């Protein structure tokens, strides 16, 4: 019914494998990215 | 000067995906957009590698579907893709339209009446879809629903026939269906890019509902960057469904051929059908069932005329927060109840969530933006 | 003694709370939607009010962004609230208002 | 206008993409300012920037060898003619003593001056602007000066 | 948001348009009737009579 | 580990756009090897013997 | 479409920055995150969750009710 | 129409880009020889050999 089976499975492991790399990587980059507006300050001077 | 900017093709690129002046502050809401862009993609790439090997008479239909999967090389992780995008498709759709709501987008009349639009004929594409692969379900799914038509006054037979080809879902519909959900992703695909010419003459809106002209920043690198972090989660989670689970959202009906003969217990819609199934099933009336079905969906392209609330937010609204997640709570009321039968418990609180949809935009949620403005002395 | 109108009162304060664009440093008159009439009252006020409206919204988008509200002691209070915009919306609207009447005849 | 060397004067000249720029290298004992300054239209930041940026990197990678001449040759020009009169040269000899301990003779400068060919500028301009962090201020119509992270992806090019 | 729309100009402005709006009519209605071959209509129209028997 | 790894990894190969590439493409190629096969090996045991491939010896002419 | 320097009037606010090189991508990641992401659940638990429950027990009691009804107790 | 092109500038530009576009070839080979699994080269490579016999 499912000939692939193992091979979808096989293939299950190494995208979770992948995954587990790269969304902390990718969300590392983000962050990096975004820390110039995440850390950013405000001051607001009127005059007089 | 600068050459990005001032190419008549890299111009156009520049002002939508690098130097457009985004919000500071919008949601992971937000990746939505993008990530049915690429559901869109998706579906193409998929779509066309399955239409290479596929057949779309009664003879091979259903045979050719399954020489993808044992016989093509690869073959069966294209057409799960495909089968399981279709309703990763779905949930970004939902997604999309529900912030929509909350945080009063739809306030952009020609965009949002355009993404009613987009999901009218991504939702036409995925029904003409599912009739493909020729099994029970296909079928059967494909004789409920354009039965429906019969009902239309004068007008009804003449109709569902001309949709048919013919007295029944027959060998003409195969085909016919087929050639339809080639082009309409196509169409989609065009209706899309106007969608992101009008939202682009204002700039997309943000969580509070106020104007973001204070506080914009780059569309790169922060968007870009958080819309490849969006696009990684997504082929997790169409990935995982594919990888793990590739029938789990699937009805095991259409692993047999279409009998015109035999019909199955239950008929049962994918997921992303069902609360309009229900919404359907509970009016008794041919004519109203039908009008019921139409209106819950065109009931979106009413909202705007519907927004009572002085501020654009859900954000600052606690009585508007309560109203909305009951209609969120409810609609999933209606998707649990499409994919049971007609029975005793059934009938009743599959029925009372329909009046629910309805009154709750027609009614309730319209009122209580006017006791909202009311309470801030507005 | 007034006690229903400071009950009907209590409830307003109350909302107002749980609204909660007092976390961000907002007033209710920078919550508006602007539609023309409010682009108009936003287009209508003096340098100062203009100046310190930006500044809120500023604060309040970086904070919706950083996900993050105002310590307590620095959200708006209730009381504390200028209707700053009121006054220019109702000269507007009234201004409109005669238009559409003489539209009419 | 159009015909000045300098392409950053050029195009900004051409395009009117400012009022007024000039480079600057600040020194203070083991550290500085490298770098330059403009006056501009609320609309010309972008252009301004890029123009800029794009010829440190043209110096930092590519930088010819004519171009290196008429950059000494307006340094010799420079010190030449601001050591005239006694108040230039009694400041040169104050200060001098003051940071380099000495009077450098202008000979020494000449000599210099001439060891500089093109591949030392590309050298020294890669060890000071290559893939650098800059410091950055603004001040009035500053709506379109480049957001951070976009001034410093100016910090280097993707074709080198 | 609709009571705006009702007076005296809005009057004289319906009654302006109308004999217009009514020929519009009458072209949607000649126009459906001739491009669906109406029949039950059509039967009715003295030279128009296709369906000779 | 005296400059930092890190630091002579950026002034060796990340500096320039063309070495930082460079390495990609060749860390692309290594890496594919130690993983595929290396996961692989990870499939072989929650399988110690139910696949094919460790049958094998059982059929052998 | 609408492009920077000219979006609006902005007057007297200063913005510091700092450089990504010089600071941490994960300032203080568990020690401010977690009372964030309970302080961002407990502002919207009241207004998100009661329809949900409410969802729930009718899910619960229907199901039950349809299996507890077809099947007899006298003839 | 390439007669502009030839003189010591150009000379000093080509030499000041040739390290570059040596190394983004031998990134293009790199990359071609590695997504099509070119045998041919890669057998002669000491660790990757896939076509483990
Ligand atoms: C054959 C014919 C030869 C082709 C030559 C034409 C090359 C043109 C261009 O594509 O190269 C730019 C780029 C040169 O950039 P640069 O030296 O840093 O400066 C140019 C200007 O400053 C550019 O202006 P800037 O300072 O504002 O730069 C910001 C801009 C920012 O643009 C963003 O990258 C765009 C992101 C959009 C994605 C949005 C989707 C969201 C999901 O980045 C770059 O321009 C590169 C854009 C890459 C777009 C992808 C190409 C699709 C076609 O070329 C790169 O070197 C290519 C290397 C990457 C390919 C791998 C090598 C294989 C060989
Ligand atoms: C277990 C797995 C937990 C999964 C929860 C993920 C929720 C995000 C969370 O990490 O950040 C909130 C939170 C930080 O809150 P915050 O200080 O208010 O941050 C400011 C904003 O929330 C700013 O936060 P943000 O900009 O870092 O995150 C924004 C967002 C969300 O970021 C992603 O969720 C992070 C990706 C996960 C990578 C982790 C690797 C796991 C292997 O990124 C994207 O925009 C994604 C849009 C995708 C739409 C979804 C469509 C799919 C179909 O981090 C929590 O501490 C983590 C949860 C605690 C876990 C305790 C267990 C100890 C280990
Ligand atoms: C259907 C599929 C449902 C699954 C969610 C799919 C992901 C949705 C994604 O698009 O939004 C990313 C979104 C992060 O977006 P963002 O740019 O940081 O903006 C915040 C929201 O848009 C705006 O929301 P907010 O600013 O009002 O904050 C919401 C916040 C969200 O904060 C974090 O994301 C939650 C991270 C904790 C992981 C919990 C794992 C569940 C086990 O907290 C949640 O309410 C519950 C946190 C659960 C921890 C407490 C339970 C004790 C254990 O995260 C999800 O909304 C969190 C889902 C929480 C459900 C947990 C229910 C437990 C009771
Ligand atoms: C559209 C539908 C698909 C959905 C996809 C969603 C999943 C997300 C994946 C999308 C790809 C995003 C890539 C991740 C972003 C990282 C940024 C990357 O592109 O690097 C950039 C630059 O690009 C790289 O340098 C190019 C390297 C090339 C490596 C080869 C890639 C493999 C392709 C093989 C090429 C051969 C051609 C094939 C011949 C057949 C900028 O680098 P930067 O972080 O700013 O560092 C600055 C550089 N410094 C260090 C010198 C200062
Ligand atoms: C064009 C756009 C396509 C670019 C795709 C960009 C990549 C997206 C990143 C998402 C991460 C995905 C998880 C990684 C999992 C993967 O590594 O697992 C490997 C595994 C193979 O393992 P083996 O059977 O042992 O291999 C035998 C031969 N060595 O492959 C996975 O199944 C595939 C992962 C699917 C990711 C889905 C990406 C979505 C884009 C689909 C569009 C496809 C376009 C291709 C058409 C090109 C036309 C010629
Ligand atoms: C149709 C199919 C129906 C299937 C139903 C799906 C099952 C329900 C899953 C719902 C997941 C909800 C995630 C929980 C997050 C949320 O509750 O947190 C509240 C939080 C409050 O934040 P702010 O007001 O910005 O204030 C923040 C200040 N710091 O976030 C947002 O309000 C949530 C945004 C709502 C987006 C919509 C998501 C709901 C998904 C259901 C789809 C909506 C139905 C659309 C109607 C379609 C009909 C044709
Ligand atoms: C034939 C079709 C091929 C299908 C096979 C699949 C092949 C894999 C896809 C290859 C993607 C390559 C991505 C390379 C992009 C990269 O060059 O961008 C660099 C850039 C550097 O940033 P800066 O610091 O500002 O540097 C510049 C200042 N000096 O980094 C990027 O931001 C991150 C990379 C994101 C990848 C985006 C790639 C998408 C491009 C496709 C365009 C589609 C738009 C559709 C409109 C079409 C009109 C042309
Ligand atoms: C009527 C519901 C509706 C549907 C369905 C819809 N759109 Fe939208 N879309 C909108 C509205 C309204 C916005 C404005 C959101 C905002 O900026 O807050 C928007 C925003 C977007 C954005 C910008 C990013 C973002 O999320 O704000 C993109 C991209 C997008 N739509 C594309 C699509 C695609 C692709 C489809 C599927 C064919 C689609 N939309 C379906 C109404 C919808
Ligand atoms: C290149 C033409 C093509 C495009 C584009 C296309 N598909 Fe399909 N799709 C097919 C074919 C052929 C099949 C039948 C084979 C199969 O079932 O896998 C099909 C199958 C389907 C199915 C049945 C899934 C199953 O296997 O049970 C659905 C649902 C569907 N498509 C929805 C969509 C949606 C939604 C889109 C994007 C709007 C789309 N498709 C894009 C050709 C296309
Ligand atoms: C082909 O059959 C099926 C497909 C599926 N993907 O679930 C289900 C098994 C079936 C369909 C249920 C269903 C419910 S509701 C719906 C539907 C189809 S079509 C439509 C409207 C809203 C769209 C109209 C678009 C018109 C444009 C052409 C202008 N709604 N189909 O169950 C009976």
């Amino acid at each position: 019914a499912e000939p692939e089976h193992d091979h979808r499975k096989r293939m299950g492991l190494k995208m979770l494998l992948m995954m587990g790399l790269l969304l902390p990587l990718v969300y590392a980059m983000k962050r990096h990215k975004w820390s110039v507006l995440k850390s950013r300050k405000l001051a607001y001077r009127p005059p007089k | 000067t600068n050459i990005r900017k001032s190419h008549p093709l890299m111009k156009i690129v520049n002002n939508a995906f690098i130097d457009l002046p985004a919000p500071s502050n919008i949601s992971s809401w937000w990746n939505f957009g993008s990530l049915l862009g690429i559901c869109l993609i998706l579906q193409i790439l998929t779509g066309l590698f399955l239409a290479m090997h596929y057949t779309s008479d009664t003879t091979t239909a259903f045979s050719s579907v399954t020489h993808i999967c044992r016989d093509v090389n690869y073959g069966w992780i294209i057409r799960y893709m495909h089968a399981n995008g279709a309703s990763m498709f779905f949930i970004c759709l939902y997604m999309h339209v529900g912030r929509g709501l909350y945080y009063g987008s739809y306030t952009f009349l020609e965009t949002w009446n355009i993404g009613v639009i987009l999901l009218l004929t991504v939702m036409a594409t995925a029904f003409m879809g599912y009739v493909l692969p020729w099994g029970q379900m296909s079928f059967w799914g494909a004789t409920v629903i354009t039965n429906l038509l019969s009902a239309i006054p004068y007008i009804g037979t003449n109709l569902v026939e001309w949709i048919w080809g013919g007295f029944s879902v027959d060998k003409a519909t195969l085909t016919r269906f087929f050639a339809f959900h080639f082009i309409l992703p196509f169409i989609i695909m065009a209706i899309a890019m106007v969608h992101l010419l009008f939202l682009h003459e204002t700039g997309s809106n943000n969580p509070t509902g106020i104007s973001s002209d204070v506080d914009k920043i780059p569309f790169h690198p922060y968007y870009t960057i958080k819309d490849i972090l969006g696009a990684l989660l997504l082929i997790l989670a169409l990935m995982l469904l594919v990888l793990f689970a590739p029938d789990l959202l699937g009805d095991p009906d259409n692993y047999t051929p279409a009998n015109p003969l035999n019909t199955p217990p239950h008929i049962k819609p994918e997921w992303y059908f069902l609360f309009a199934y229900a919404i359907l099933r509970s009016i008794p009336n041919k004519l109203g069932g039908v009008l019921a079905l139409a209106f819950s969906i065109l009931i979106l392209a009413l909202i705007p005329l519907l927004h009572t609330s002085k501020q654009r937010s859900m954000m600052f609204r606690p009585l508007s927060q309560c109203l909305f997640w009951a209609l969120v709570a409810d609609l999933l009321t209606l998707t649990w109840i499409g994919g049971q039968p007609v029975e005793h418990p059934y009938i009743t609180i599959g029925q009372l969530a329909s009046v629910l949809y309805f009154l709750l935009i027609l009614v309730l949620m319209p009122t209580a933006g006017t006791i909202e403005n009311k309470l801030l002395k507005w | 003694v007034s006690a229903s109108s400071r009950w009907l009162e209590k409830i307003r304060k109350w909302y107002y709370n749980a609204a909660g664009f007092n976390k961000l440093g907002l007033m209710r008159d920078d919550t508006i939607h602007e539609n023309d009439d409010v682009k108009e009252a936003i287009r209508r006020l003096p340098e100062n009010l203009y100046d310190d409206r930006v500044f809120r919204i500023k604060r309040a988008l970086d904070l919706s962004m950083r996900q993050q509200i105002l310590p307590k002691e620095q959200w708006t209070k209730y009381e504390e609230d200028k209707s700053y915009l009121e006054p220019y919306l109702k000269e507007v609207i009234r201004e409109r208002k005669e238009r559409e009447e003489w539209a009419k005849k | 206008g159009a015909h000045l060397s300098s392409p950053l004067a050029s195009i900004a000249a051409t395009n009117k993409l400012c009022q007024s720029f000039q480079t600057f290298n600040i020194c203070y004992a083991d550290t500085g300012l490298l770098g330059a300054h403009f006056v501009c239209d609320h609309m010309s930041i972008d252009d301004m920037m890029f123009v800029l940026q794009g010829q440190w990197m043209r110096l930092c990678t590519s930088a010819t060898e004519s171009e290196v001449l008429r950059g000494k040759n307006l340094l010799r020009n420079a010190l030449v003619s601001h050591l005239d009169g006694t108040t230039p040269v009694c400041e040169d000899i104050g200060r001098s003593l003051l940071t380099y301990g000495r009077r450098i003779p202008l000979a020494e400068w000449e000599s210099r001056i001439a060891e500089v060919d093109a591949r030392v500028v590309r050298e020294v301009c890669s060890k000071y602007f290559y893939d650098q962090c800059p410091a950055v201020a603004g001040f009035g119509p500053i709506e379109q000066l480049p957001d951070y992270n976009r001034i410093r992806s100016g910090m280097f090019w993707l074709r080198f | 948001m609709l009571t705006r729309f009702l007076g005296p100009r809005y009057r004289q402005l319906a009654r302006n348009w109308v004999p217009t709006a009514g020929l519009w009519g009458a072209v949607g209605a000649v126009g459906l009737v001739w491009a669906t071959d109406w029949r039950l209509i059509l039967d009715w129209v003295p030279y128009i009579n296709g369906k000779f028997k | 580990v005296a400059p930092t790894l890190t630091a002579r990894l950026y002034s060796l190969l990340f500096r320039r756009t063309s070495t930082f590439a460079l390495t990609i493409v060749v860390g692309a190629l290594f890496f594919e090897r130690a993983f595929d096969q290396g996961a692989d090996a990870i499939y072989e045991h929650i399988n110690e013997g139910k696949l094919w491939k460790h049958i094998k010896h059982k059929y052998e002419n | 479409g609408r492009q920077f320097g000219h979006l609006t009037r902005v007057r007297h606010v200063i913005t510091y920055s700092l450089s990504p090189f010089e600071q941490r991508a994960f300032p203080h990641y568990f020690s401010k995150g977690i009372p964030n992401v309970l302080r961002r659940t407990r502002a919207c638990i009241l207004r998100v969750a009661p329809p949900f429950v409410a969802f729930y027990l009718v899910y619960t009691w229907g199901t039950q009710e349809f299996e507890k009804s077809k099947r007899k107790n006298p003839a």
